[PDB]
């Protein structure tokens, strides 16, 4: 054997052993390694971002997928957005067309989801994220070399590799616009692809034969395979909301097939004719076609008979009455009822449902549903049925036939593609876990394996589902339980990015620069990266490319107040604390929002193990001259031996300073709260104490001897502690 | 009527003009004037490169048509070779996707004719045309400018006007992708443009797939409203892939009809099923590599 | 012949265009002949650029005149930028900064070096100016749609593309200005800032190094903005921007302009800084740190060498080496970073103590011991002019810049805000808008600046930045001196007023938030954002629409002919439109005629703290509740509430705010009403609102709390359907 055919068959070997290896375990393909390596040429090339991002989101997803646990995300409108999710822990980044298209390009006008953007729209948008990821990766390495061992085990390290799954659409064409478009995408890092079984520029939900997404599918792991990128394909139905396919050649849609009076084309083109013929000349479409003058007729008849022609007079008038404007509304009005009609009339059913009209009836249903029209045809000609049924008249004017969606429609569809398919998706509309459930057990009877998404509109009102918060709460964690690993709200960056900017152009306008001290104190609060932006972009890192670019040689030096009451004064009243009582404990003191972006905040008391000692829930409230009130709504000193040593006086304080309160309100207050407050009354803390026990204490603040206390001395403060 | 209404009668009825001028003698459209002023919101634009060109370039059609003449023209390669086309004295441009899948770009990797690039490439491509044919102007009346009245009459001086007609290939999908794709084109300044009867994603003799007429009427349709909307009277382009196909993807509209081809043996089983059945054979001999049977889900029964 | 007179008629144009009023006081360093030049002879027309440009420029002179000015903020979207003008923002800015933070498919994002290729800003303009327009389109084909009366009811938004985008330094000489403008037009923008910084000389995280360019060089960049402007027939608006008020260096000291601000050595028996730095990176090396090897960069001679090295070691810096590298030693050999700069730092202050660094202006000074006329006079005078009069007056001392030039060649200069008036100044008069960076937000600097700029020019526009990380809470300003800042910024002639990438900022908090949120609660993160969008009634509320998906629906009918396929509600919150039937019955008893409206929004944009208003017909405030919701630890609702108005007096005591407070307490399922720091009247009201069976109890503590228990029996019988017990209330049965 020769260098080149030795060459040849190394490639082809290892292509197989890639192709044989556990990660492929069910997948199908319709080509050899042969068929692969003949692709790749000479010279190598390595996707090393998206190849290695690949495996590892993989392994990750089985990982969660047998422990019934799932990713809950969103889509980022930004590459900060996408970083910011990864910082707070989210594993894996949706990248959608919606957001994609709401977005726009420099060429590319923003506007709704028809995927009528090019086909690099959505990769040219992910690589803005991957190369984000990529360098918050190099930034967050660079600071970590700077620091100590013990700092690089105190301060946390965000993981920022790409598991991201952005949307192929439909796949924009034809296998080699599908290649292209994956191509696309590994090219920039991207490791999972979904795409969808509808006919491109039909978004009146139009769906493509099964054959035809199987070769998408098929289509995306040959370009996979070539790159050598173990890449994850999700195959998408919107089948479940579907009326139309734009053909019937396929076998495993035939049973969806609806059937049949003249044509539905023929009595919709006569229907417009008349609307033509009586003076509305807006309505023209019926010039599109060339329809015959039989056709007419026989549609004109029955348009006639079933009183439509009458509709059509009734409309026209309105339209004159009204005035000749907009014909719009009236139109539809008048369509829905032809619909209607020729729907009633025409008998429109299923080929089994036809048969089942005319074996047990079961044993029926069972055999239809499997079986293509030719099969089912000749079944039930054996049985001695032989309804009369037609389709092609049901035919929609641009030929599209009619189908019956739903959720059976969505699992035949999902099953035929689960063989070419990582993960499976039924696309919905209402979030509700019945339907969920219904796709996934039988999904699941069949491939116990195969791992699921699930989609979250953001557009669906959650609270018209009439769930409890509690259930809201726990909607991502039902998901996960039925082996829906990938979850995610589309376009969630780009309302969220909504909201912002809606709010903060109104608090410019509202306080001028406050609004901008507002949203730094926030930041401060949080202690968001969001505080040092120069930091954050990467600054510190690029310094030190500039001193090895010029050899240290390029000039960086010259010639020629507190904002808030900081948790460290409370953290040093704890050491005398913990002094006099002699515990060995080092108290950590925390104040974050006790939910996100809540002005209701919770000070929480930490030891070395980081347990929970203490804490307060509360929430500052002004009156109409700005006079400030702590309202408190929860308190613990949750250990039994750390209670009437005045911990919780000590945290007070510190609360009343930090928020220049004049009172605190205590909310549906305990016995121990009673008993707490009147004692601190005799401490001088507060001047008076009203209690409406069980609803309401209110304690004004004594602020002589919140001043005493806090004398830079601690002379008072030590006698409090020790006494 | 209010000053709102008082700018959109204003704007309909010249629309509307435009609509019934002897420019578009002969040409359906499926809409209303009134459905394109609704389209153009309220700020200004002006597309004039792409707007003048179409109207002399369609007067000069016109023209040629009613003297039995032509242009003979050939696709340039860079934008060296569409300014020099223009001085050795051809009147216009064609610009293919052909080349443009050739040529590939910064992202697209070079290859057949497929129209698999993103819809923007041949836009894009043709944006250096009109930019070439632009600057080739301002560069020639500068030198003008400084030569004597004797030496312009000497010297000659070459039209650089960009008529050109680019491939729109099928139009990339349906109305949106055509209207997204003629808007690109008219943005960069081309005033004609060529839409096929064919398939999206279907190329390949034999194996060439047509679309029914009423889809082809609508690219025709959606890019002559995106026209509209922009105001730019660009010169439409029908082309038919008719004579040398085999196939269309649907038997729905009725003027395909008569050209369908059909098994007058109806004994015979259908060519679908023995397709499959000859790869299954294969399959089942121990050839594993034809496994395309799989793709389908064919019964026992049209097996047999 | 036509020709010469197609060319004589444009040039007269364009030389109408040139003596116009919009660029009086405006030179410009070319003849209209030699724009006209430029144009060749195919039609071009950048309208919605020109017509952006008319219209900003007007209003800005409109805002300059009345002593108003725009507050606004970059947008890091086109969904910011179109929704600021929703909220009624005029003008829009854009940034390097958050063009640099954003990245692209090929830019890495990083920080504000502006190292990105010059189209790269215009790139990201040109997403906002389609965002615009798009919304523009959308919003006229709604409107379209609606009723005369519709139209008059519902707000119309302007979505003009009023932007001052960032050119930078101009990324080159004037081929990469002329190229850089063309690209903003092209594609819309009608106004670009421009700053008299040396490119690609930025650094971050230092308070020095910040190299400036000749006011020659800065005014040959406006210049030619102007000039790539006029070609394109567009008024564009040109910002002069200078660095100078925290500038250190100037990559040249060519300029006469600049020469007053140059520093330069006293004691000229020292050394040059560069022989002193140079030497002791060498030190370093020969000591054994091969790391520190910049010295290779530069072939100094021996001669040098040894004179800094004499110099290095008189002051004890070769010392502090020795000590460092022995430090390295000891450590074991790590990174010399942290030791290297401790040394470095120290050397910088031995030289220019020793040195003596001053201006020639302050050098002449000290031998003057009039003084006063001395200054002014060095203020504006040239170095060659300064050194003549000195002698004259018989001062001639020692003073050399050369010496104190750095590595590089950039000379120091005298940063502050008289040297940013100075390069302003020489600046006006080829831009529209003058601006002097600034760090801190303070009205005195800028006053400082405005006083001294509108002494010689008192038609001079100016901008004013506000960086988005300078601590605002650490000025000591009061929050109302804070709320009123930018209206201080407006009083001085500061018409454009930008928090430069304030939408980087938002965007970070709010994906931060959301991500925790959804971690925390689920889905009832989404149903809370739903909540608050369906409060402020925001557009996101309909996301569909908000991208235009009505406009689209249309454009489908007209390419289909109509003929493509179109065939195949739960209460959330209850409705304002209650209150608004129970005030008709009200409105109806008294027999007011008033249309009473019922709006409920926050008190301020962001707020748990809401305000219920009633309106009416001439939309007067007639009651209002400012109120805030709080829940206990079980989840039982109180309704605080901090303020409340029957404005009018003559619709008091006629049970309005008893009717308010129904709808409130069943709006919001209260089960009590805290009134904080009650009036009288408030005392009165709660305690006959007890009588009438509202209020089960009520305590009271008097001018401090109110504390209200809700009857809740009575309010389920008020509330029937029916409304005959709440007839009742109306009329006092
Ligand atoms: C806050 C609400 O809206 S209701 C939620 C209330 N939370 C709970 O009931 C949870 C369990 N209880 C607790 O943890 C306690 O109530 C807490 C929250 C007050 C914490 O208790 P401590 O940390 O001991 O409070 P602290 O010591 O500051 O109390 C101040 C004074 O009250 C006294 N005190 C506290 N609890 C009691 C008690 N049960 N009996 C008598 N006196 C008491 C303290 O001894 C001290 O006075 P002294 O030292 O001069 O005698
Ligand atoms: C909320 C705070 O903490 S700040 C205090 C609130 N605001 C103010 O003080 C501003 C000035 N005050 C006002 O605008 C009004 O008087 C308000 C808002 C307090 C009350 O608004 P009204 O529309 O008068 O309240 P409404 O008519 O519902 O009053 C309810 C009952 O109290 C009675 N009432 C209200 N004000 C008075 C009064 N000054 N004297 C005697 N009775 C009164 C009413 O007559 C009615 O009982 P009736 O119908 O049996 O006679």
């Amino acid at each position: 054997h020769t260098p080149f055919e030795q060459d040849f068959e190394k490639d082809v070997a290892a292509t197989q052993r890639y192709f044989d290896s556990s990660r492929f375990a069910g997948i199908i393909r319709l080509y050899t390694a042969r068929q692969v390596v003949e692709q790749r040429g000479t010279i190598p090339v390595d996707h090393i971002v998206a190849r290695e991002a690949a495996g590892a989101f993989y392994e990750r997803l089985r990982e969660l997928f047998a422990a019934r646990k799932s990713i809950t995300t969103f889509g980022p409108y930004s590459p900060g957005q996408a970083v910011s999710m990864k910082r707070m822990g989210i594993e894996a980044i949706y990248l959608g067309g919606w957001a994609t298209s709401a977005k726009g390009s420099s060429t590319e006008d923003p506007g709704p989801d028809l995927a009528s953007y090019p086909l690099s729209q959505v990769p040219d948008d992910a690589a803005v994220l991957v190369r984000a990821l990529l360098t918050a990766d190099r930034n967050q390495h660079y600071l970590r070399l700077q620091m100590s061992e013990r700092q690089r085990a105190a301060t946390p390290a965000y993981d920022f590799r790409p598991f991201i799954i952005a949307d192929a659409d439909t796949g924009h064409g034809g296998d080699p616009h599908v290649r292209n478009l994956i191509r696309r995408f590994v090219e920039v890092g991207v490791p999972g692809y979904h795409i969808e079984d509808q006919r491109p520029g039909t978004k009146g939900k139009v769906l493509v034969p099964s054959d035809e997404q199987i070769k998408r599918l098929n289509a995306a792991r040959f370009q996979l395979d070539i790159m050598r990128v173990p890449g994850i394909i999700v195959a998408r139905t919107d089948a479940e909301a579907a009326n139309l396919i734009d053909s019937r050649a396929d076998e495993r849609d035939q049973p969806f097939l609806l059937g049949a009076v003249p044509s539905y084309k023929s009595c919709f083109l006569a229907m417009v004719r008349r609307f033509y013929e009586l003076g509305v000349k807006e309505l023209n479409g019926h010039l599109l076609y060339a329809l015959g003058d039989s056709e007419y007729a026989a549609a004109g008849g029955w348009l006639e008979r079933q009183g439509i022609f009458g509709l059509v007079s009734d409309a026209v008038n309105a339209w004159r009455e009204d005035g000749q404007q907009s014909i719009d509304g009236i139109f539809d009005q008048v369509e829905s009822r032809f619909v209607a009609a020729w729907e009633d009339d025409a008998g429109l059913m299923t080929y089994g449902e036809a048969v089942a009209d005319v074996m047990a009836p079961e044993e029926w249903r069972a055999f239809a549903a499997r079986a293509s029209l030719h099969a089912a045809r000749a079944k039930a000609k054996e049985l001695g049925a032989d309804p009369p049924w037609d389709c092609e008249l049901a035919k929609t004017p641009e030929g599209y036939y009619q189908i019956r969606g739903g959720i059976p429609y969505a699992i035949a569809k999902s099953l035929a593609a689960a063989p070419f398919a990582d993960i499976l998706w039924m696309e919905t509309k209402t979030a509700d876990l019945a339907d969920a459930r219904q796709f996934a057990e039988a999904i699941h009877a069949e491939f116990p394996d195969q791992m699921l998404a699930y989609n979250l509109s953001p557009s669906f009102n959650w609270d018209t589902t009439g769930m409890t918060d509690e259930e809201m709460r726990r909607f991502p964690e039902e998901l996960g339980k039925m082996g829906f690993v990938f979850n995610f709200i589309t376009y969630g960056g780009h309302q969220i990015d909504g909201v912002a900017a809606e709010e903060f152009a109104t608090a410019l306008r509202q306080d001028g620069m406050l609004a901008l001290a507002r949203l730094q104190r926030k930041m401060r609060l949080v202690e968001s990266p969001y505080r040092t932006p120069q930091t954050l972009v990467g600054g510190p890192r690029s310094d030190a490319a500039l001193a090895a670019s010029s050899g240290r040689t390029a000039t960086t030096k010259a010639m020629g107040v507190q904002t808030e009451v900081p948790r460290k004064l409370l953290e040093e009243w704890l050491a005398m604390w913990s002094g006099h009582y002699q515990l060995k404990d080092k108290l950590r003191v925390q104040l974050r929002p006790q939910r996100a972006g809540s002005e209701v905040l919770e000070l929480g008391i930490h030891g070395e193990s980081d347990d929970k000692l203490a804490n307060v829930i509360f929430q500052p409230i002004q009156d109409r001259r700005g006079r400030t009130i702590l309202l408190v709504r929860d308190q613990n000193t949750f250990g039994a031996e750390l209670r009437q040593k005045r911990l919780m006086t000590l945290i007070h304080l510190w609360l009343v300073h930090r928020f220049k309160a004049q009172a605190v309100h205590y909310v549906t207050p305990t016995d121990d709260n009673l008993y707490q407050t009147s004692k601190m009354k005799s401490h001088g803390i507060f001047t008076e104490v009203n209690q409406e026990v069980g609803e309401i204490i209110v304690a004004e603040v004594n602020h002589p001897r919140i001043a005493e206390l806090l004398t830079p001395d601690r002379v008072a403060l030590r006698k409090l502690i020790t006494k | 009527h209010t000053p709102f209404e008082q700018d959109f009668e204003k704007d309909v009825a010249a629309t509307q003009r435009y609509f019934d001028s002897s420019r578009f003698a002969g040409i359906i459209r499926l809409y209303t004037a009134r459905q394109v002023v609704e389209q153009r919101g309220t700020i200004p634009v002006d597309h004039i490169v792409a707007r003048e060109a179409a109207g002399a370039f369609y007067e000069r059609l016109r023209e040629l048509f009613a003297a039995r003449k032509s242009i003979t023209t050939f696709g340039p390669y860079s934008p060296g070779q569409a300014v020099s086309m223009k001085r050795m004295g051809i009147e216009a441009i064609y610009l293919g996707g052909w080349a443009t899948s050739a040529k590939g770009s910064s992202t697209e990797d070079p290859g057949p004719d497929l129209a698999s690039y993103p819809l923007s490439q041949v836009p894009d491509d043709a944006a250096v045309l009109v930019r070439a044919l632009l600057t080739a102007d301002r560069n020639q009346h500068y030198l003008r400018l400084q030569m004597s009245e004797r030496q312009r009459a000497a010297t000659p001086a070459y039209d650089f006007r960009p008529f050109i007609i680019a491939d729109a290939d099928t139009g990339h999908g349906g109305d949106p992708h055509v209207r997204n794709l003629i808007r690109r084109f008219v943005e960069v300044g081309v005033p004609g443009y060529h839409i096929e009867d064919q398939r999206p994603g279907t190329k390949k003799q034999g194996g060439k797939v047509l679309v029914p007429s009423d889809e082809q009427i609508k690219r025709l349709n959606a890019a002559r409203f995106q026209l509209d909307i922009m105001r730019v009277p660009g010169i439409i382009v029908a082309r038919t892939d008719a004579e040398a196909a085999n196939l269309i993807d649907s038997r729905a509209d009725e003027r395909d009809q008569p050209f369908l081809l059909g098994a007058t043996k109806l004994d015979v089983p259908s060519y679908k099923s023995c397709f499959l059945a000859m790869v299954r054979r294969f399959y089942e001999l121990g050839v594993k590599e034809l496994n395309g049977h799989l793709l389908y889900a064919l019964g026992d029964s049209e097996y047999a």
